[PDB]
């Protein structure tokens, strides 16, 4: 049951380098 | 016009007024989730639908990204009737200078945009707007400018509409009315020839009239005005040597009211 979590957390740290370019 | 007449962004306001929503609640809900999940650090299977409602809904909305290409497209076909509409303002604006009596404001134009659907679709749109504005503004000018309106909404139409050479053919006919340029104008049915009769045997307002029957076919009296009618407040102007009461007393006489 907790991969799904996993996953979210995975997704995060993927996308955090388009957050912090589409944040600058 | 796109939340009115096609409700475009009537489903798509209702659809991103939601999207919207659902981020900032799922974002909210999310960090307390998140929150939870660390003092966490029954419950377990209404968490987990949880996650999976907004993953699966997130995917979706995601996925629904395609979309804004066509929204933007079907926005954008709308605007040969924006640039159309910025003429008919404009031209109101300017017959607020031929004379101190004859402005306009923004919201009378509102309001007429709303009410000509509020009782090629974009023809047909167009043609809509132009009927009712020249309907609900044909009350407030007199004969010279009410003929000069009409002839000014027949020719932007037949110069938006048609092609080049009844554009030139127009034009040189209201040069040729005008007095102004000596040539001999060139025509495309019976209806030009008569007219080139009419202005060889010296007629003019047959003819004028007639192109004017020709551009719209509903007319549009005070009795009219004063029917289909939202404010309760109304203004009669004239000029000195012609009174205007009797018109009224047989208006009320007609309507039943008690004119003081």
């Amino acid at each position: 049951s907790l991969t799904f979590e996993k996953e979210r957390w995975l997704n995060t740290t993927k996308q955090f380098s388009k957050t912090s370019q589409e944040l600058i | 016009t796109l939340t009115e007449e096609n409700a475009e962004m009537q489903r798509k306001r209702e659809d991103l007024i939601k999207l919207n929503t659902e981020y900032r609640l799922k974002l909210k809900n999310l960090e307390k989730r998140l929150l939870e999940e660390l003092n966490n650090s029954e419950l377990m299977v209404t968490l987990n639908n949880l996650k999976k409602e907004a993953m699966n809904i997130e995917k979706k909305l995601s996925e629904s990204e395609e979309f804004f290409p066509q929204f933007d497209n079907l926005v954008e076909e709308y605007s040969i009737i924006g640039k159309h509409s910025v003429k008919i303002f404009s031209m109101l604006e300017k017959f607020g200078q031929f004379h101190w009596f004859y402005g306009i404001s923004i919201g009378q134009f509102l309001s007429c945009f709303k009410r000509v659907f509020i009782k090629t679709r974009v023809d047909e749109i167009l043609w809509l707007l132009y009927q009712e504005v020249y309907c609900q503004f044909s009350t407030a000018l007199d004969k010279k400018f009410k003929m000069i309106m009409a002839m000014t909404m027949f020719c932007l139409y037949k110069f938006d509409i048609e092609s080049e050479q009844y554009k030139e053919a127009v034009l040189t006919m209201i040069g040729v009315l005008s007095e102004s340029s000596d040539g001999v104008p060139k025509l495309t049915n019976d209806d030009l020839r008569y007219l080139w009769d009419y202005v060889t045997t010296k007629s003019y307002i047959s003819a004028l009239n007639w192109f004017k029957n020709e551009f719209f076919v509903d007319e549009w009296n005070i009795a009219d005005v004063v029917a289909n009618s939202e404010n309760n407040y109304f203004t009669m102007a004239s000029e000195r040597d012609v009174d205007g009461t009797f018109k009224l007393i047989e208006l009320a006489k007609a309507s039943k009211e008690s004119l003081k």
